[PDB]
């Protein structure tokens, strides 16, 4: 309904193509497109663009900055200040869903706090027992640990649950894990923290000695793989690698929501100027409810089903095993079920069979 | 020293006079005097005012005040700290309210109690009322897990044990029918929640609901269908004036700056008046600004945005769209003039008569009594009720 | 038993040995809820009755 | 933490159970000496 | 009024005898309120 917002020229072209496709198939009006590389400047730039567009429609993607921590935060705050629901493309961050501070900051790609159901299904299929989970000191790690604990309540095991802020010298967690004698561990943190954990595990001579575990999608990066050993069963998004596909789905969802809301006669007029925005939007909750209720049968991302918090229940993730410093996609789990037997999983130790989680536990205090 | 300013969206002309009249015996460098006046509710105007203040002089911290009920503006103020690495102070209105899980690297100070403080106040009120919740009902809201965790921690720490227990919500309310009900939802959801409660019957004189700040932020235009008897917790709704709050904030900022200068020997200053001026030394002053003492009262606070001695008030909604301002929370102490709250009212005279009434002492640990006794309004030779 | 717990809690002992030593000197009225050690104190010491 | 001698009914029962189950144990006392309670969500 | 009385008396057994047209509203109210 408003002008498209994108970071790069290719993203702008993709957004324009998606808008044209939506208009070809209740009309989207656009006047100009603008963006800023600085978050502080972008906070005012997005407000100015929304004011000039005379419409409430904001949908941006994540910047290519390596940090990817607080660059889109001011834009999200500006979008959530009013009653203007927004949709994020290729924005997999669990910080937004950890506290739900924003009004309707919904992303098609599930955040890092999700995918614990896939881990639970894998553990049930492989009958894994006596596993521990390490969560980063950030809010995203705490939320992921809480979700995993909630989904593991039939039991689980005595997880270390170390804070792990990301210090250079961190050996207490490794010592505790060795003492607990847990074959399967679940670690999810930042790239630097994951690299430090892998280095500590390698220095302990226990990374590939009868210990086979799995890792999340947060640490899936080239830098982490350069130091991590083989035999790691990481997770990857089904279609989150490229953002050129989610833009079409977002445009279609926005068009469907606009068509659904056009029936209602309580449509408000956004202010022409940003300064003259004393009035508070009141139809925003209704639009958010309509968007949550509305769903797409198919598309680039397939079936989309918003959860209670507003997260798409795609439940699709590809499991990649590490062998000879190479990633092999041995099937993919869709709908939180078993994955196809594309390739045989090989443990880092060298045994084809999955080692038992509760093994080598005789002495007790 | 500090180029703080007060923005009123209301005149507050006495704030500058109070700040100037404040002594600087313990202050190393006298602060700069600057005031910014604007009437807008947009991020662009706030950004322009901040840029103008930074260009005029070194702010190193600003105080924001507002008259609207939009608390989210305070959250934007937190982002302002992320754009300046400087503390932001609140006086009244949106800035007074404290957001949920707003703690981050950027420093932010608010005069409103957090979720944990509100839960503690509600628990103290329920202990004074000698009633128990015995019913768990929480709607889908961002401030849900924190409130439940705080309530669980409070009931676990407390020596006295606590009982634990449109069609779906009505059935849940009927199954969990209790005289004390805790709820947290938005006003739009509260409109249907009140109707559901009235239909079920908990809105009558058989149960009471507690909505501290979720809906009853300002109970001046309460709906007619809203049941009478509910109470709310506010942060100096009609007790602390805006100029007084501004003066207290200025004094706290000056004391924090003096402490930082004493502990670091180098007062930080903004690089320039640009958006990315400080994009290139900020935690040193934040680590000392938390322990701030001014006006003969320590204002120590944590990253959650609480108060060491909050001026919490209790408003009791009535059937005539009126709320009682009686209630104080000085020095984290519980006291009120309506402790005994409700031809169903009777007065019974009771004497000692040895074994029939042998209890004559009240536990001073919290001012309450046991779970198998009653209050006894003894004579003045005022209303100091003991345990019977 | 709420009235029998809060009102009579400040006189508790953190260890059974301290309670036994206190009661051996007639400094304690009675001690209960320790049958594991009371089945031996009343037998070996034969100085108190249960 | 001087190593003291642990013997009696409970120690004998634990030793017999360990011998029957072929388990290795390291018995030790508790510095606090409390029997266990739930003080202020965590067992202290 | 009727809903409050129905919710207050949450007995497993409820007896009612009236015209079907009037009984329909009572049954709907009881179902909305809510084993028994
Ligand atoms: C810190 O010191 C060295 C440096 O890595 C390391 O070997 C050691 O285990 C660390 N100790 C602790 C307690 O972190
Ligand atoms: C604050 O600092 C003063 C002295 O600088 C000290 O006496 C006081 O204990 C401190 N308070 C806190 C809470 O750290």
């Amino acid at each position: 309904n408003i002008g498209a917002v994108l970071s790069t020229r290719k993203h702008e072209q993709m957004f324009r193509e998606a808008v044209n496709q939506a208009n070809k198939r209740i009309q989207l009006n656009a006047t100009s497109v603008t963006h800023k590389p600085n978050a502080i400047q972008m906070a005012l730039s997005v407000c100015e663009d929304l004011i000039s567009s005379q419409v409430y429609a904001i949908l941006v993607s994540h910047p290519p900055t390596p940090n990817d921590h607080f660059t889109p935060t001011p834009v999200s705050y500006t979008a959530g200040f009013y009653r203007i629901p927004v949709l994020g493309l290729t924005t997999r961050m669990s910080i937004y869903s950890d506290k739900s501070i924003h009004l309707s900051f919904l992303r098609t790609v599930p955040p890092y706090s999700h995918q614990s159901s896939v881990w639970f299904e894998m553990m049930r299929v492989y009958s894994w027992n006596h596993i521990i989970l390490l969560v980063s000191d950030d809010h995203e790690g705490r939320a992921a640990q809480k979700r995993l604990e909630t989904l593991l309540e039939e039991s689980k095991a005595e997880k270390v649950l170390q804070f792990d802020p990301g210090t250079k010298n961190v050996t207490a967690l490794l010592m505790e894990a060795k003492e607990l004698e847990a074959r399967v561990i679940i670690l999810s943190a930042s790239e630097d923290d994951a690299a430090t954990v892998y280095r500590a595990a390698a220095m302990l001579n226990m990374t590939g000695s009868g210990y086979v575990w799995l890792v999340g999608e947060r640490e899936i990066s080239g830098n982490a793989l350069r130091y991590a050993p083989d035999g790691i069963l990481g997770l990857q998004l089904i279609n989150g690698k490229n953002e050129s596909a989610h833009i079409s789905d977002a445009v279609g969802v926005v068009a469907q929501a606009v068509h659904e809301l056009l029936e209602k006669e309580n449509i408000t007029d956004p202010p022409r100027g940003c300064v003259g925005n004393t009035n508070i939007w009141k139809t925003g909750p209704l639009f958010k409810r309509v968007l949550m209720s509305s769903k797409y049968a198919d598309g680039v991302t397939g079936r989309v089903e918003f959860n209670e918090d507003g997260d798409r229940k795609f439940a699709n993730y590809s499991i990649m095993n590490l062998q000879n410093r190479k990633l092999v996609q041995v099937g993919i789990y869709n709908g939180t079920h078993v994955i196809p037997n594309d390739r045989k999983i090989i443990w880092p130790g060298g045994e084809t069979e999955k080692p038992r989680g509760y093994q080598m536990s005789t002495r007790l205090k | 020293s500090i180029g703080i300013a007060v923005i009123l969206v209301s005149d507050e002309v006495a704030i500058k006079d109070a700040h100037e009249k404040d002594d600087f015996h313990h202050l190393s460098v006298v602060p700069r005097v600057e005031l910014v006046a604007m009437n807008e509710t947009d991020p662009k105007s706030i950004i322009t005012r901040i840029c103008d203040l930074m260009s005029d002089r070194k702010i190193q911290g600003v105080v924001f005040a507002d008259d609207t009920d939009q608390e989210a503006i305070a959250q934007i103020l937190d982002f302002i700290s992320a754009q300046t690495l400087t503390p932001i102070l609140g006086i009244h209105g949106g800035s007074s309210m404290i957001m949920a899980d707003k703690d981050e690297s950027s420093m932010f100070f608010q005069f409103g109690p957090s979720i944990e403080q509100q839960a503690s106040v509600m628990l103290n009120i329920m202990e004074e009322y000698d009633w128990y919740i015995f019913s768990i009902v929480t709607t889908y809201f961002p401030g849900y897990q924190d409130f439940v965790n705080k309530i669980r921690s409070t009931i676990e720490n407390s020596f006295v044990g606590w009982e634990l227990e449109d069609s779906k919500i009505q059935n849940q309310l009927k199954k969990l029918q209790s005289p004390i009900i805790l709820l947290y939802c938005t006003k739009e959801e509260a409109t249907y929640i009140f109707e559901v409660a009235n239909s079920v019957g908990l809105t009558g004189y058989g149960y009471t609901w507690i909505v501290p700040s979720l809906v009853a932020g300002d109970t001046d235009t309460v709906p007619a269908e809203f049941p009478t008897g509910l109470i709310s917790v506010s942060y100096d709704e009609w007790d602390y004036g805006l100029p007084a709050r501004v003066r207290d904030g200025i004094a706290i900022i000056t004391t924090a700056a003096s402490d930082m200068l004493s502990e670091h020997s180098f007062i930080p200053e903004p690089k320039s008046s640009c958006y990315n001026t400080h994009e290139k030394q900020s935690n040193m002053l934040n680590r000392y600004l938390i322990n701030v003492t001014f006006e003969g009262r320590n204002l120590s606070f944590s990253e959650d945005g609480y108060q060491m001695h909050p001026k919490l008030v209790i408003i009791l909604l009535n059937k005539e769209r009126k709320w009682e301002r009686v209630g104080k929370w000085k020095d984290k102490s519980l006291q009120m003039k309506y402790y005994v709250w409700p031809d169903d009212h009777l007065s019974i005279v009771t004497l000692e008569e040895a074994p029939f009434v042998i209890v004559e002492s009240v536990d001073p640990l919290s001012g309450t009594c046991m779970r198998n006794t009653v209050p006894c309004q003894k004579r003045i030779v005022g209303y100091i009720k003991k345990c019977c | 038993l709420s009235t029998m717990y809060r009102h009579m809690e400040k006189h508790n002992y953190e260890s059974a040995a301290e309670a036994i030593q206190a009661v051996r000197d007639n400094k304690l009225h009675a001690f209960i809820w320790d049958s594991a050690v009371l089945e031996f104190e009343a037998s070996q010491k034969c100085d108190l009755v249960t | 933490t001087v190593p003291q001698c642990c013997y009696g009914f409970c120690i004998d029962l634990l030793i017999k159970l360990a011998r029957t189950m072929n388990f290795t144990y390291e018995v030790h006392l508790v510095a606090d000496g409390k029997f266990g309670t739930q003080e202020r969500k965590e067992w202290n």
